[PDB]
């Protein structure tokens, strides 16, 4: 499990030397725009029940093939496993929106998704279509201007948008 | 040719073996059989032009269009029709070929491969050779063995046309 | 890393292509290895060679490819391998045999099995013979050699693999190998499925380990696993006999395991005595 | 690639004593019923192709869900594969019919194709389920009371249907 | 094997095709020489014994020699002589196999295929089981065509030895 | 595991239709001979012992290189465990017998056990000869025309036999 | 294929380093000794022929299970196979004789044979049985202290025994 | 895994023939050189930390780059499982010479040892060498002719050498 610090740690070791200036400067750059990441996981988890609910109904409402018989999710038991991976896929998010780095992201609900999916027959493009529906969501639900002090936070919506196309990516 | 002899030649020459006795049944089963074979065609080649121009007339008769239609693929001019007339010998000789020859070698060389391509080009439609090989296949006039196997060389025909 | 891998010394290519195409000498040496090649390393007894190939190989009258088809059509290659197998499986043994490589991708059985089904098993060895990698690797005048092995052509990495399920060993024959008279390389083909390297048996103790995925962890951990630091090595292993309870069950099966464990796990495996194929992270 | 008469041959072999003379008189009995078995493969080699097409669209009503978009049997390549993988079964076992063996039936068409099917995805209940289609169509027309010297041979049939059930079987 | 149902089957089977008429026609021929042929091996087992002992006198008094000389090759052992029994036995019975086979697919699967190997390192002179087979031909007392199947069979043997 | 109700049950749910009435009346025919599946396997298994016993002794005389020093089937240990998984395929195959489906034979005994003798180092093709003397033997005294109330039960014991050759061709 | 002098460079380039003293002597020993190497192998291979047939006429003089019938050196054609590989063996080890080294041995002959042989059914056992006969044959025929040059040789003997050994033991 | 005596016995089995004259005086040979066995394993265990202490030490000498920075021994805790494998190595190796035979050094290490590294990343190769320097520091303190009742024991150091040397090789 390594954080932002830890990958800096990390690749300083690989090397053996003192962190750079550079590196130091990175790092106080993300602590003195932390408040912001926290505020945003704390959206995401906020909402995190209704932002599964509703993308899964959008999902089914646009691919009304998974849901009729014989689908791969129909027979409700298999329903509740595409909800269960949707809300972990969102979980392994957040993990990653407060970590700042997507290692956590790739390497405990991302590494063998694939070829798990390919073998159970799970349509995976299926699978990236409802993703993204999270995505909008999320993005939209954290970005909302009202409600909390204003600012900029960009960068972090454009680095939750990528976790989030990097597990659809892989999904798929 | 196909012939069921030369089949068992070309099958002890692939392996280089002298034939044995399983290929010797074979022939001897083919001489048995070519008494009626060979009765069966000089029957049919003695009443040829009879079973020829029938089948002409039965086409004509089927498809009346194909006699006052337009066109070098019909038979409305005099030409056309001795044309109609001559390919429906060929296919007769060839029938009388292929039960002396007690295989359907010899329709497959000189028919069936090929007949789909020139079917296409020269719009020649295979329905035309389907009623009228109908016709032989009635009007053969033989009987007992001959009339079974005749017919099933002339079905052959027509399974190959569609 | 020859020995173990099963290359002793393929490492070099046997023309008879010569002024003195006998070469009085060097023509006995090419018909052996076209032997040893077209009817995969077969003992063949001497009443039964192919003698009238011979003749006109001599006379020059057919080239090298002539003869490599002319053994491939004989029956006496059909009698081994095309009537006796599963279709599909006599598509992977003409790959090995002829071309010297192993099926690339689904694509190859989908062509050559409709030749087979339409054209006849002659066409498709026909197919074969002709292939622009026939003409290529091998000139009408070069016996066949196992070309998988190295890279040079162009080929997805998972051939490397496959060959060595089709090749176990110098000695071995594929009228005469472990998992004989059934597809060996069918179902993953289909899943474009890597397959682990099982070397050959070489004075030591051999257990060939199958691989079939229908009762075995993934390749990847596909979690957490024991969450413990580091990441989840994943252990095969084949020859499990010691602690037959009901049976063992599963003889052959790979373990997912955190890194940690890996040490403890180890010697249990060695206990039972199976001797580890592969630990891959996963 | 045994027949019934090299299948006691070899069997014999293995013990290594002379043919004894049961053993004689059942092959005599084989070949007393012999030219009912040659009029059956010929009869079924006749219609071979509008057995297997006959068969095709019974399988194909009865289970709409192959030829809908997205099931097996679709985007008429997979259609053609159908077909073809029908007739290849009818062919095996007309083979094996005139062997009086089912040797041949089990060592090339038989033997795997149930893995190739369940990696491939394809179901094999389904396939199963065309096998018996085709063998209720080939037994009928075999069986077919005309045209012929009439005589009993509903143990010929009962060994036709053992064949076609054998494959169907083997494949689901 | 080379069986005569089985080279039809092969033969269909290398060219993808059902059935045709001609391999149809072969196997019928297989099956009404059946019964000759069948006779032809129950005539040959039920005096089998017999034929193996005359066999084996025979070869002595064609080669005394082999019945003096030393060598693990010859019979002058008591040993070596139940060998030479055992072997024609083994020939014997390998014709009745082919006898019943309508081919001469047993004897080139369970003989033929190596004989030249084993003759030579073992130093057994075919001569000898050359002689042995002349001598079964002439002793089983069969007649007609199945006497003329089995003598067939016999020498296909008799010139592989050679 | 599905039995023969499970099976149909579970396609017709699959496909998403009620089950039809030739559905229905496939199965009335099943539950109608009935009695005669439960006398066959009432028969095949109080014989279970002599079954095996028998097979083995047949097995061993025709291929004694098993029994041989050196062989597999040999120091008297390796034979304790050749008989015990002998009698363990005939013991899934009697439950395959009463469900009337294969399923529970290709899900536990011969489920991946062609892989498991492979590693072990046995002959598959020696074990599938004795499943054969197994399936001679068991068909035998369960078609056993004395001692019961008469009737033919020819299909059941073809499907028998179908059980016991799909376990024979699943080990070698 | 190394040979002895092969082997050590071998390993000194795995090493890098140079070639160290005591490598040379051990070559130079090699080459002291290298007549007598040549003749050993010289006699075997003059020999080839009547050891491999004395050895196979006693090893089916010891086991004759192997050519009664059923056993796999029946049928005249497994015969010549049998003899083959016998000769085989020879020539392979009688290639390491005259290398000096056993990688030749285990390289291209032994590479493969065991799982070979457990496929084919051919015991495994009895073969190692028939190369120890062959080891004592050869090695007599080498060590005959008429004929040549009288001189120690015993240490070559062993190294001979070593070879036949490694064959044995790996088909076993 | 086996001891000298239990091999010679098994093989023997395996054979099924009496243990041979020529078999019972090698065991023979082998008690009557047991005392020096017993010794030589005996000081091998009780210097062993010495062994395993100097070989490092040498081993970071010659290849400096396995403790620098990044490299295979950095980190402290690589270093202390490197130490622990060299002795693990020399652990198994100390086994075997006891048991006079590479039975128990093939059944319980090596065996997976070598994919073990190469998947960890740690080359195989330098184990080797360290293997072949633990080999020297052994065998000198085996071979000291001080502080021990005088004689030959070179037998045994070169059969110590060629263990050390079986390992060194199979995990590289
Ligand atoms: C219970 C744990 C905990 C929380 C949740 C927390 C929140 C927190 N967020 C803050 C700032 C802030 N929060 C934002 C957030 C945003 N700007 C935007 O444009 C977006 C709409 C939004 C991203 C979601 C900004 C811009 C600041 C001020 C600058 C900063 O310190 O990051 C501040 C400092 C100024 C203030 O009082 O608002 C606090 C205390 N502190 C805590 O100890
Ligand atoms: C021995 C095997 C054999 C076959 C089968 C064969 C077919 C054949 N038919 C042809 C033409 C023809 N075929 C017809 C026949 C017909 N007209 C009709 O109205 C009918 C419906 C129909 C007869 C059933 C006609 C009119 C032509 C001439 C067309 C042209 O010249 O363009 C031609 C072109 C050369 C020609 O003008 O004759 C060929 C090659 N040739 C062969 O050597
Ligand atoms: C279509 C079947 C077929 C034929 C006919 C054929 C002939 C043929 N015979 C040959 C050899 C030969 N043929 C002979 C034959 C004879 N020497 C004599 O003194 C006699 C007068 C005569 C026999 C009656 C000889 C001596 C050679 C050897 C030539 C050589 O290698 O120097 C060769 C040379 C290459 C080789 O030996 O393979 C051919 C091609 N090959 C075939 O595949
Ligand atoms: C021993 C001779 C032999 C057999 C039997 C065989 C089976 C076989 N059938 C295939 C395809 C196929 N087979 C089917 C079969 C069916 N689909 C259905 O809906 C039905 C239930 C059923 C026919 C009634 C289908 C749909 C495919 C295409 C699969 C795909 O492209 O993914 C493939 C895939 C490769 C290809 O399409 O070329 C194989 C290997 N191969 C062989 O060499
Ligand atoms: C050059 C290195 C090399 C070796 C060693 C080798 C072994 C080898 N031996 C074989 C056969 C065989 N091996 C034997 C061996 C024996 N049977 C017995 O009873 C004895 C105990 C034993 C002899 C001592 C037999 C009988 C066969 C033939 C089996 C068959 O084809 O059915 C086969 C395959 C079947 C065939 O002959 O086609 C191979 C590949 N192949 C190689 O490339
Ligand atoms: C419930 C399903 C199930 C099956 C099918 C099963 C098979 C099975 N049989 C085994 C053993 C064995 N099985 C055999 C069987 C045979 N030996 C022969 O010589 C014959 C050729 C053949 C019988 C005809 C032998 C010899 C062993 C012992 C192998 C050994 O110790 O090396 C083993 C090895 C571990 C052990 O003995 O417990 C397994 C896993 N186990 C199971 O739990
Ligand atoms: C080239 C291969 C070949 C064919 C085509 C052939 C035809 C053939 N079918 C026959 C009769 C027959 N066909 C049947 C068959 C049937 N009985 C029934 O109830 C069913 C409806 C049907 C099963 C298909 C029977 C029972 C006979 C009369 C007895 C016999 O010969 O088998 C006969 C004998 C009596 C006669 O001359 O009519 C011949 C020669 N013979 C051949 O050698
Ligand atoms: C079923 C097919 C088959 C055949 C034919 C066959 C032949 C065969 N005969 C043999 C030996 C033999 N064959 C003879 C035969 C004879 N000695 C004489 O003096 C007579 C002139 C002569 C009778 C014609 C003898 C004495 C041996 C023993 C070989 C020996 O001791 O060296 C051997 C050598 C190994 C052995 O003893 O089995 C083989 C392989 N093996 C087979 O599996
Ligand atoms: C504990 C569970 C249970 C059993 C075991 C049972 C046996 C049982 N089997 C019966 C019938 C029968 N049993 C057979 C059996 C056979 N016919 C044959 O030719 C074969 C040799 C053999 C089958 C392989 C037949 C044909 C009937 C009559 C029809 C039927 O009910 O199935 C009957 C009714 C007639 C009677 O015997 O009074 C009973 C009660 N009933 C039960 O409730
Ligand atoms: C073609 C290439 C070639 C070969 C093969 C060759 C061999 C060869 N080895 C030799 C030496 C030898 N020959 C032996 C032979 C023996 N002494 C014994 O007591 C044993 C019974 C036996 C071991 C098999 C010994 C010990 C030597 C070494 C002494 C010397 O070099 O003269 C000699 C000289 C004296 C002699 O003939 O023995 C020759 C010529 N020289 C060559 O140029
Ligand atoms: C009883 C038989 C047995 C052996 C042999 C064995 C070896 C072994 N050594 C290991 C680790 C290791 N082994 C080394 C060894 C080395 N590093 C170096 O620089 C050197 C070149 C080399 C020593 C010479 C290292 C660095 C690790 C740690 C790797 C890691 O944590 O990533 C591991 C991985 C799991 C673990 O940490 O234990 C195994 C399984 N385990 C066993 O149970
Ligand atoms: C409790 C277990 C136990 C041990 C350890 C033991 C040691 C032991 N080592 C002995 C001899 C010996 N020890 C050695 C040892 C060596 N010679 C060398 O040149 C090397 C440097 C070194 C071996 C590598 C030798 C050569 C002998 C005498 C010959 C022999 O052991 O057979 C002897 C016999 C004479 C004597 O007392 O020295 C004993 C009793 N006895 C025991 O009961």
């Amino acid at each position: 499990m390594l954080d932002a610090f830890a990958k800096v740690v990390a690749q300083a070791d690989a090397r053996g030397e003192f962190l750079t200036n550079a590196q130091f400067d990175a790092l106080s750059n993300l602590v003195k725009e932390g408040n912001k990441r926290l505020d945003a996981v704390n959206r995401i988890t906020s909402n995190a029940s209704t932002i599964v609910a509703n993308a899964a109904r959008a999902l089914f409402a646009e691919q009304p093939q998974l849901i009729q018989p014989g689908g791969n999710a129909y027979t409700n038991r298999r329903m509740a496993a595409c909800l269960r991976d949707m809300e972990i896929i969102l979980r392994y998010v957040t993990y990653a929106i407060l970590a700042g780095d997507s290692s956590v992201l790739d390497d405990r609900c991302l590494n063998g998704l694939r070829e798990t999916y390919q073998a159970l027959g799970t349509p995976g493009s299926s699978v990236a279509v409802a993703i993204q529906k999270m995505k909008d969501a999320a993005i939209a639900i954290a970005n909302d201007p009202n409600g909390i002090t204003p600012g900029d936070c960009s960068a972090l919506m454009s680095e939750i948008a990528g976790y989030f196309d990097r597990a659809a990516a892989a999904v798929a | 040719m196909k012939t069921p002899i030369t089949e068992a030649i070309a099958a002890a020459d692939t392996q280089g073996r002298f034939l044995s006795n399983t290929e010797l049944q074979a022939v001897d089963g083919r001489f048995k059989r070519a008494v009626a074979s060979m009765e069966a065609a000089r029957a049919l080649t003695n009443n040829a032009q009879s079973l020829i121009d029938g089948a002409a007339q039965a086409v004509y008769q089927k498809f009346p269009y194909t006699t006052t239609m337009q066109g070098s693929q019909y038979a409305s001019t005099p030409e056309g029709k001795a044309k109609c007339a001559r390919d429906i010998g060929y296919y007769l000789r060839m029938v009388t070929y292929c039960l002396v020859a007690g295989g359907t070698g010899p329709m497959d060389e000189y028919l069936i491969a090929g007949l789909s391509e020139i079917n296409s080009t020269f719009d020649l439609s295979p329905s035309w050779y389907i009623e009228a090989l109908k016709y032989i296949k009635a009007n053969h006039g033989l009987t007992g063995q001959a009339a079974v196997e005749a017919n099933a060389y002339i079905d052959y025909a027509i399974n190959a046309l569609s | 890393a020859a020995s173990r891998l099963g290359t002793s010394a393929f490492s070099d290519a046997p023309p008879v292509e010569l002024r003195a195409n006998w070469s009085e000498e060097d023509l006995e040496t090419v018909i052996r290895a076209v032997y040893r090649q077209v009817l995969g390393n077969d003992y063949v007894m001497a009443s039964e060679r192919l003698v009238s190939a011979e003749s006109l190989l001599r006379n020059g009258k057919i080239t090298v490819r002539e003869f490599v088809r002319a053994v491939a059509k004989s029956e006496l290659y059909k009698e081994k391998f095309l009537y006796g197998n599963f279709q599909t499986r006599v598509i992977e043994l003409n790959y090995k045999h002829l071309l010297g490589r192993a099926p690339y991708d689904e694509s190859e059985v989908i062509f050559h099995l409709d030749l087979y089904e339409n054209e006849g098993f002659d066409a498709d060895i026909d197919s074969y013979i002709d292939s622009p990698e026939y003409t290529n690797s091998f000139g009408d005048w070069v016996v066949p050699y196992y070309r998988g092995f190295n890279t040079q052509p162009g080929q997805k990495t998972v051939g490397f693999n496959r060959i060595f399920r089709l090749y176990r060993g110098y000695a071995n024959s594929d009228r005469a190998q472990a998992e004989g008279s059934m597809s060996r390389l069918a179902r993953d083909l289909a899943t474009n499925r890597a397959n682990t390297v099982v070397p050959p048996s070489n004075s030591d103790t051999a257990f060939a380990y199958y691989t079939p995925s229908a009762d075995v962890p993934p390749r990847a951990c596909l979690g957490g696993s024991f969450g413990e630091s580091g990441r989840v090595y994943r252990i095969e292993v084949a020859g499990i006999r010691q602690p037959g309870y009901p049976g063992v069950r599963r003889s052959s099966t790979a373990f997912l395991v955190p890194y940690e464990q890996l040490s403890a796990k180890m010697q249990q495996l060695q206990r039972t005595g199976a001797r580890i194929i592969s630990v891959n992270p996963a």
